[PDB]
RNA sequence: CUUGCUUCUUUGCUGACGAGUGGCGGACGGGUGAGUAAUGUCUGGGAAACUGCCUGAUGGAGGGGGAUAACUACUGGAAACGGUAGCUAAUACCGCAUAACGUCGCAAGACCAAAGAGGGGGACCUUCGGGCCUCUUGCCAUCGGAUGUGCCCAGAUGGGAUUAGCUAGUAGGUGGGGUAACGGCUCACCUAGGCGACGAUCCCUAGCUGGUCUGAGAGGAUGACCAGCCACACUGGAACUGAGACACGGUCCAGACUCCUACGGGAGGCAGCAGUGGGGAAUAUUGCACAAUGGGCGCAAGCCUGAUGCAGCCAUGCCGCGUGUAUGAAGAAGGCCUUCGGGUUGUAAAGUACUUUCAGCGGGGAGGAAGGGAGUAAAGUUAAUACCUUUGCUCAUUGACGUUACCCGCAGAAGAAGCACCGGCUAACUCCGUGCCAGCAGCCGCGGUAAUACGGAGGGUGCAAGCGUUAAUCGGAAUUACUGGG
């Protein structure tokens, strides 16, 4: 609709990216903690979630997460990797 | 030196009247051309003009159609003229000059129809100044006969233009040569036939007269002008003397005297109710007169005749003929406004001068057959929307007692306008013709009180209401208005 | 956000606010949490011009209410020294 | 709202003398009472118990002036008050402004009460009021302008009120024309002839 | 050229301000009940939660970097609308330091953030960009309170058995993932469970409720306007931003319908306020203003608000007032009836004497108005009699309604009464005209040449700016009987 409030529309397409992509990021270091529960060695295990914790923690406090899933996975991820150790 | 007078003095008018046939639309349509902007509608071109701002009004023309321009004549000050060759002055000039004559306006006339056959100039001269009684001063005259006009040749501006054929889609450019006597014009022209335009220029010097600017304002000696409206040529030259011969708008009477174009207490009386075109709505139209008092965009407009404050804050301007957007003008042109059933033809409105106009021409109708509702279902779109079209000059619709019947009013012959405006978005019952015998001129009457009574009394079975509740008789022969004219109904008269 | 706001209620042309605690994003004659006293702007001198219990009020205050200033201009009519 | 018509017909039509016509002449004996209600006059009804509801209903109403929607809402507001439904209709009907007004003596009849009260010259407790169905409530005080006192339509009238009974539970002045009002009369006071119980009968069903 | 009178190029240096970046609002206000028989609503509980704007408490607010719009040069398109190559700022973005009762973990341990702006100024210091001192406001993290939202359970919330079997992510469990959060919410494995005659599955209908009408009560229909919730935004699906939408005036895709095109492609969604076509017996103005409230932003002044406050139309419903009152017999004229004596219309009208509610006109004139702006004084704050907060106090004031409500004056009964019925139910009688015809009628029922029923006249009755008819609900109807039948 042809409205002077449309600048939220684009800016929003400003935000799908790249707060995306920081997610995309994201999860991909949560899944490559995955690989390490698929390779057995819980000193890559350790060393990939050491990875991770920081910029989870900031993704967390950037308001992208809401501290809550990122609880849940140091929880479950802490979980398995000193069940596996 | 204010510059709100100075452009009172930027807005001009001339609307436009011919014979039928004469090609109204096509010099409107190239007009349109010349400021980078049969026959039943009216249109108003405001313009995007360099020099001024002229405004037009077309009018369809005929002798059954142009009552629209009996009262619309009156709006505009200035007059042209367009006569055909094969035409001439016929009776349709004559109506049209008995009209121009009362009110003095200022007239141009432009022959049209130069690519077709157009017979000798001082014959047609003489055509005019004996079946008008009305002199002329001519300034050009193209070449020859036939397909052979090919140029223009000025005198009070000693310019002589050429011409190229089919223009009619591009506006194209002529090289221009300045002198009279180059005998390249003649090698260029044709010898011959130069020197025989010559002489008929020597033949012009020699029999007639010169410009006036005092008697132009009477309109004694009306100027003429020449050139087709077909070839993108003889137009052209028309908007300089639309600049340059055009005065001031006048002022106008009312019933006290002449309100000038200074003044305020807006005059702005509504001329035409035009047969409307209907996307979603009606609006009913509103032109006007407002060469007195420059617009507001909140200015609340007083009803004289009904006396009430009505705030109208939406008026529309006909920028290129489409009607455009919430615009306030300059004082000289005509509006258009958003009415529901409330404003007749020549409602006045001032800002507390309570008086009226001399205007209000255009009285009655002949009356032709019916309307017997086809597909008879969903009556409301004509028991309205004719009643819709009952308050314009055209059509004045009668309703009979027994309900159905209905006389649709023409002063015209030609119905088949109302039957091509039952095709709208609030119009679809047919009403196809036939031929009943309603003779005429059911002439309106409404008298004084406590004595039309009686009279609706005594044959209360032969009573009829009108377009705006009004009862005039009966009219089925010339015998039953003698013997109402012998039942004497003394009355307060008005025509409408 | 909770505020403590008129009303408007009444009849034509007989207006009767009604002094009350709404969210902000509730309607004028919308849903409310409770009504405290009430004030009438064309009540002359008589029996009764307003009423007004502070205590909520000061409840509502300890729990952060923003006053509009009609409602602030009430407080600062019922004047505590006054 | 008014009738403004026949105010004689109706209490040969009732028979009783329903007082419209009280004026400042005495019983007229001018109209053949109790013989001619009207063109038929001279039959004899059968007069049945819905009938002599309805006539009893009619006589109080042309008594009294109270339209019919009008004392509907007097018997609904009656019904649910205290006591007795038949005491308080009356007692409502007694407590008109008009009423008031006719029993004070400002005014030969009960129309030229109602036209008093209407033309802005009766005037309660300081207070000017233009309804003739203005609820008096008791201990108030009422009186005539000084603006509309005493042009001679109020004084000969108030000579009829020399002739009445003068009940007990309104007293005038009769030198400034300010009455005063007072508690409510009782059912064995007022005129000791119209029916109530009809009314209770005709408006229960 | 009247040399400080006027003309006039630069100049963001100010008051302010298109467009642009950014913050908030757009998830509220407003419209409709299409869909929905339980994913909804109401009643009552519960935990496995969220919560910007409001507010309390405790701490921090340190140090840096890279891009980009707007702006330039070129260029694509008719427009809508960009692309390439450079420059720059922030409360926009991103690292580094730093953490605690915060997150994870049994603990050891690991990790997590920001942003600064506006006013005034004494000393010092000014590369003269300013630091510095004070106040206000904003930011980050945590614990909370309130508000609103998300989730679960029990009961209640239409009909049909001429709907008796339904279900395969179905029922439960283990493990992984996902949601602010429990959750077959979603995937891998195991078992065959789960619902159901106290109506499972299927069809039709329907927004739900507080409430409305009726009814003594129990009940019955309804739930339109006021208010709470839910659902929807031409149809369906889908995600992003954002605390809150899987979104009326946001995005994309697929479909239907109008419009433009220079035919390459685009614009649109009144179940908003107005208004129009169509439908239908039936429903309004393309009006004024933020004067007051409320909402959004801003410190504030100020801006927007078709919510609202009103104005216009409609007797749609309720209420009130008036259309005169007193007197006035020749018991006039005219109409109707008659046993042609007379009666009725009828104190009705005429006449006389007063008065003018409401309309017409001419003048005063509240209240809805609190606030906000400027100036002054006092108390806080601070180094500060400067800035800022608060309270008295002085001035100019803020109304669409509005030619306001209301009051006074002018004139003249002057401008203002209709609709149904008259055999019984149920209030009220005759005459004339047809003649089981014209016709009336809610039921019984009249009219076949003496009609209290049709039509007309007179008179009366009832209601009153309304009156009759039609349509719907309840009562009477204890003729759906649970109260209260056989
Ligand atoms: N070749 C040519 N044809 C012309 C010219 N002017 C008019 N015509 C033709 O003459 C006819 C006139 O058409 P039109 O413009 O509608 O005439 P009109 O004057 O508007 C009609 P009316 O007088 O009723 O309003 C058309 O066929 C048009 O093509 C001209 O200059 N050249």
């Amino acid at each position: 609709n042809i409205k002077s409030a449309k600048k939220r529309a684009i800016q929003s397409e400003k935000a799908r990216k790249h707060n995306a992509s920081r997610r995309s990021m994201m999860r991909t270091f949560i899944k490559k903690v995955y690989a390490a529960i698929e390779a057995g060695d819980k000193a890559a295990a350790q060393k990939a979630f050491n990875e991770m914790q920081p910029i989870v923690d900031r993704q967390a406090a950037k308001g992208l997460i809401h501290k809550n899933k990122a609880a849940r996975h140091k929880a479950n991820l802490t979980a398995q990797i000193n069940k596996l150790a | 030196l204010s510059p709100y007078l100075q452009e009172v003095a930027k807005r001009r008018t001339f609307a436009i009247i011919s014979h039928p046939d004469a090609g109204k639309t096509t010099i409107t349509e190239k007009v349109l051309l010349f400021g980078q902007a049969i026959s039943i509608t009216t249109s108003v071109m405001q313009f995007p003009y360099h020099d001024c701002l002229v405004n037009l009004l077309d009018t369809p023309g005929h002798e059954d159609f142009s009552e629209d321009t009996y009262r619309t004549l009156t709006a505009v000050d200035c007059c042209l003229m367009v006569i055909d060759a094969a035409k001439g002055v016929e009776d349709r000039t004559r109506k049209l000059m008995e009209v121009t004559r009362l009110r003095d306006t200022p007239i141009l006339t432009f022959m049209n129809k130069l690519d077709r056959d157009i017979r000798d100039p001082m014959e047609l001269l003489d055509e005019v100044e004996n079946e008008l009684k009305i002199g002329c001063a001519p300034i050009t005259w193209p070449i020859g006969c036939g397909k052979l006009f090919k140029g223009v040749y000025h005198l009070y501006k000693d310019e002589t233009y050429l011409y190229q054929s089919g223009k009619g889609h591009t506006i194209q450019e002529v090289r221009i040569v300045k002198g009279l006597n180059n005998p390249d014009l003649d090698a260029a022209v044709g010898e011959d036939l130069a020197q025989q335009l010559r002489d008929e220029l020597e033949l012009v010097k020699g029999a007639s007269n010169e410009f006036d600017k005092e008697l132009f304002l009477a309109g004694e000696i009306t100027p003429v002008f020449f050139g087709t409206a077909l070839g993108n040529f003889g137009v052209d030259h028309m908007l300089d003397g639309l600049v340059e011969w055009a005065p001031a708008p006048m002022p106008r009477q009312t019933d006290t005297r002449t309100v000038e174009a200074s003044e305020d207490k807006f005059t702005g009386f509504v001329f035409k109710i035009q047969a409307n075109m209907d996307p979603k709505h009606r609006d009913r139209v509103a032109f006007m007169r407002v060469v007195s008092g420059k617009y507001e965009k909140g200015m609340k407009l007083r009803q004289v005749r009904t006396a009430k404050d009505v705030v109208i804050s939406d008026a529309l301007t006909f920028m290129a003929g489409d009607r455009s957007h919430v615009e306030e003008a300059y004082p000289g042109d005509i509006l258009g406004l958003h009415n529901h059933g409330t404003i007749q033809i020549g409602d006045t409105f001032t800002q507390g001068e309570m008086m009226k106009f001399t205007g209000i021409p255009n009285f009655a109708p002949e009356l032709f057959r019916r309307i017997r509702l086809k597909d008879p279902l969903k009556q409301k779109q004509l028991l309205k929307g004719l009643v819709q079209l009952s308050e314009e000059g055209a059509v004045q619709v009668f309703r009979p007692i027994s309900n159905n019947d209905l006389i649709v009013g023409a002063v015209g012959v030609l119905q088949f306008d109302v039957v091509v405006a039952r095709l709208k978005s609030e119009y679809n019952v047919e009403a196809v013709y036939e031929s009943v015998n309603v003779a005429t001129a059911r002439w309106v009457e409404c008298a004084d009180a406590k004595k039309f009574e009686e009279f609706k009394r005594k044959n209360e079975s032969q009573l009829a209401l009108d377009g705006g509740d009004n009862l005039a008789y009966i009219a089925t022969s010339m015998v039953n208005l003698r013997l109402a004219q012998e039942r004497y109904p003394d009355v307060q008269f008005h025509q409408t | 956000m909770v505020t403590i706001r008129l009303a408007r209620h009444g009849a034509k042309k007989r207006p009767f606010y009604q002094v009350v605690v709404a969210d902000s994003r509730n309607a004028r004659n919308g849903r409310f949490i409770e009504r405290v006293g009430f004030f009438n702007p064309i009540a002359s001198e008589k029996e009764e011009g307003t009423r007004l219990d502070l205590d909520r009020i000061a409840h509502w205050v300890g729990q952060g209410a923003t006053i509009s200033d009609r409602v602030a201009a009430l407080i600062k009519e019922v004047n505590k020294a006054a | 709202a008014r009738y403004l018509g026949p105010k004689l017909k109706l209490s040969r039509r009732e028979g009783t003398d329903l007082f419209l016509k009280s004026g400042v002449r005495a019983i007229d004996t001018k109209c053949k009472i109790e013989q001619a209600p009207g063109q038929h006059g001279a039959r004899k009804p059968r007069l049945s118990d819905y009938g002599v509801q309805l006539r009893e209903k009619q006589k109080v109403r042309r008594i009294y002036g109270v339209l019919e929607r009008q004392f509907r809402n007097y018997y609904k507001e009656a019904a649910r008050l205290k006591g007795n439904t038949g005491e308080n209709l009356l007692a409502l009907l007694e407590g008109r402004l008009d009423n008031v007004v006719y029993r004070m003596g400002f005014g030969a009849t009960r129309a030229e009460a109602r036209q008093l009260v209407s033309h802005k010259a009766i005037m309660v407790n300081g207070r000017v009021v233009n309804i003739a169905s203005y609820q008096v409530s008791p201990n108030d005080v009422v009186s005539i302008r000084e603006k509309a006192k005493k042009q001679s339509r109020v004084k000969a009238a108030l000579e009829l009120a020399e002739q009445r009974e003068k009940p007990t539970w309104l007293e005038v002045d009769a030198g400034k024309m300010e009455g005063t009002f007072k508690r409510k009369p009782e059912r064995s006071d007022l005129s000791a002839d119209i029916n109530e119980h009809l009314i209770v009968e005709l408006y229960s069903k």
